[PDB]
This record gives C-alpha cells, sequence and structure tokens, in this order.
C-alpha cells in the first residue's frame, strides 16, 4: 500500500499582467492513492467554474491532475489552490505567486 | 524523428460505495487524444484532440464498447488480486496499467511495452522482447503462471507490434500540424534579493512542446546542477509545458551566471543572462 | 485505438 502526498504548483498559463485575460492553473502531481479534491480560491473563496484534466500518472505510477479556470488578474486579487488528500490532516493551501 | 502512442488505465475499488471506478487516458507523444471515465455522467470515449474528433461515430462507439469491456474486466482483476494477497473485503485498492508502442523515422515499429502496478507498486511487466514477464512478487508469479498457460503475451505482442502501430500511423497523418512540430520554449530570467548577500536567479521556459527539456544554471561556464531548485515540468493547459530553474547566488556575482536551455525546438541550445 | 482483447490478472 503506497501513500504519497501531492506536490502542488499554482501558476498562470501566460505571465500575469493586470487586466489581461489568462488561465489560472493548479497542477497536483506525485500522489497516491488517486482520490483528491482541489479548489481554486479567489480572495479566500472558492472559484465556481473549475475544470480538470482526466486522471493520468507518471513513470513511478504516481498520479497527476491539472485544475484550471479562466481569470483576469488584477493588482489586489489574491488566488490560491486548496487541496485535500488522505495524506493531509488538513486541506493544504498554496498561494499563487506571479513569479 | 519518432513518436509514441500510450494508454494509461487506472481502476480503483471502493467496497460498499459501488463498483470500482475505471479511468483511461490516451496520448500520442505528449498530446492527450482521448479519455474514458466510468463515473462520467455519460461514460463514453471522449475526444481530446481535433485529429480524433473527425473520426466518425462508428470509431467512437467501438472505442466506447472496448472501454466498458475493459473496465468490467479490470474489476474482476481487482477481485483476483485481493484474493492473492489475502486482503480484506473492505479496503480500497488500485490497479494501473500502461501500454503502447513507438515508431521511427520510417513509420516502422521500434518497441512496445505493457506494465502493471497494484496499489502504486510494480506488479508485473511484459519484458522488452514482448514474449516473457517479470513478476515483482509472489502474488505476481501467480499472474505470470496464469498468463504463461494462457499465452497472453502472444495477444499483447500481436497488438503492440501491429494494430497499435497502425493506429499511431493514422493519428500522425491526421494530426500532423499539431504532432510533428516542436515549439521552442519562450524564456526569460528573473531576479530576487534574498538577504544582504544572496539573491535568486530564476530561469523560465514557457510554451514549449514536447515536454522534454533541460534547464541548467552555470557559473563561469560550469554546471551548478547540485545547487539549483528545479520544478517539475508542468502543463500550461493549452497543450504546451513550462519549467523553471532557480539558483541562489552571492549578491554581486550575477554577471557570472548563465542559464542553458536545451530543447528539440531549438536549433542550438540557448545561453541566457540576467 | 485500445486493445480489444481482454484478460484478468
Amino acid at each position: 500500500m503506497i501513500q504519497r502526498t501531492p506536490k502542488i504548483q499554482v501558476y498562470s498559463r501566460h505571465p500575469a499582467e493586470n487586466g489581461k485575460s489568462n488561465f489560472l492553473n493548479c497542477y497536483v502531481s506525485g500522489f497516491h492513492p488517486s482520490d483528491i479534491e482541489v479548489d481554486l480560491l479567489k480572495n479566500g473563496e472558492r472559484i465556481e467554474k473549475v475544470e480538470h484534466s482526466d486522471l493520468s500518472f507518471s513513470k513511478d505510477w504516481s498520479f497527476y491532475l491539472l485544475y484550471y479556470t479562466e481569470f483576469t488578474p488584477t493588482e489586489k486579487d489574491e488566488y490560491a489552490c486548496r487541496v485535500n488528500h488522505v495524506t493531509l490532516s488538513q486541506p493544504k493551501i498554496v498561494k499563487w505567486d506571479r513569479d | 524523428m519518432s513518436h509514441s502512442m500510450r494508454y494509461f488505465y487506472t481502476a480503483v475499488s471502493r467496497p460498499g460505495r459501488g463498483e470500482p471506478r475505471f479511468i483511461a487516458v490516451g496520448y500520442v507523444d505528449d498530446t492527450q487524444f482521448v479519455q474514458f471515465d466510468s463515473d462520467a455522467a455519460s461514460p463514453r470515449g471522449e475526444p481530446r484532440a481535433p485529429w480524433v474528433e473527425q473520426e466518425g461515430p462508428e470509431y467512437w462507439d467501438r472505442e466506447t464498447q472496448k472501454y466498458k469491456r475493459q473496465a468490467q474486466t479490470d474489476r474482476v482483476s481487482l477481485r483476483n488480486l485481493r484474493g492473492y494477497y489475502n486482503q480484506s473485503e473492505a479496503g480500497s485498492h488500485t490497479l494501473q496499467r500502461m501500454y503502447g508502442c513507438d515508431l521511427g523515422p520510417d513509420g516502422r515499429l521500434l518497441r512496445g511495452y505493457n506494465q502493471f502496478a497494484y496499489d502504486g507498486k510494480d506488479y508485473i511487466a511484459l519484458n522488452e522482447d514482448l514474449r516473457s514477464w517479470t513478476a515483482a512478487d509472489t502474488a505476481a508469479q501467480i499472474t505470470q503462471r496464469k498468463w504463461e498457460a494462457a499465452r497472453t503475451a502472444e495477444q499483447l505482442r500481436a497488438y503492440l507490434e501491429g494494430t497499435c502501430v497502425e493506429w499511431l500511423r493514422r493519428y500522425l497523418e491526421n494530426g500532423k500540424k499539431t504532432l510533428q512540430r516542436a515549439e521552442h520554449p519562450k524564456t526569460h530570467v528573473t531576479h530576487h534579493p534574498v538577504s544582504d548577500h544572496e539573491a535568486t536567479l530564476r530561469c523560465w521556459a514557457l510554451g514549449f512542446y514536447p515536454a522534454e527539456i533541460t534547464l541548467t544554471w552555470q557559473r563561469d561556464g560550469e554546471d551548478q546542477t547540485q545547487d539549483t531548485e528545479l520544478v517539475e515540468t508542468r502543463p500550461a493547459g493549452d497543450g504546451t509545458f513550462q519549467k523553471w530553474a532557480a539558483v541562489v547566488v552571492p549578491s554581486g556575482e550575477e554577471q557570472r551566471y548563465t542559464c542553458h536551455v536545451q530543447h528539440e525546438g531549438l536549433p542550438e541550445p540557448l545561453t541566457l543572462r540576467w | 485505438g485500445i486493445l480489444g482483447f481482454v484478460f484478468t490478472l
């Protein structure tokens, strides 16, 4: 029985520029077993229309998924990705950093 | 150059919460073209690339039928594996499979593969010859004995050396603009002070395809591979990939650092500076 | 196109 915790990256599809339409990504990888919940947050609240890739896996058998939503960054809006997995006592939040 | 078609299957039991879920995805090179999920609102093979979208309803219905048949079968396999390991009825377990084929510059087969994992660990693999097995443990030796008696490898070898390649060839024709072109990375270098004596240099590669890339920081022309933070290569969501590599440097030494980028879509490797 | 021959472990 393997249990591996998700590596999480939160990033934009293109370099973020204020007021310019873009795509916000949360990539979760390196995890096992496959059940996982991933939310994208805007100012601390859950973003509603979030899509994801279908479950796949890497050479070491660990799983990965891309969650994503269209967005338009601004100077003040804060974004984050929240993930829960059997390996996590509490949901883990990773804040988006433009660089 | 050369191309691959690969399928990835995951079946997950969930005793007391219905029957095991089955999820499949298919790729040509680094491009997803199909997915099937038994828990989907309508469980059907789903196109994920324009060059299989023009395959008509017959192709899709046949794929769908085969996925359902595979899913049921994998549910039996999970039942069998539970037994081999004397595991309780109540626990949840995972079966994974990857298989596929590669072809070369002449459109001919290079190699095939088919590997299985149980609960995230290597279980049994078809060897490179496509005629023999490697079992990871005692339980997998049962599956080996079973497949040897049944000549299972002959069925798998016939598909991997034959029909797998025919499909791959067809997909490469239909999706040539997408599939047979590399896209060079778009690069930039950033800088962040860390303290009164250190700073971070970060070398970015965005928008590249295929996923394979090397980013290396050098000082005075020499590799600093051991001192770099490299992130895992990550999907951009548009079929391309991104990666970055960061090195912490003595403040004032930045001019001696260069980032070296190697990628198929580059005619020559790049050397970048802050 | 996926393998149509099925078999159990």
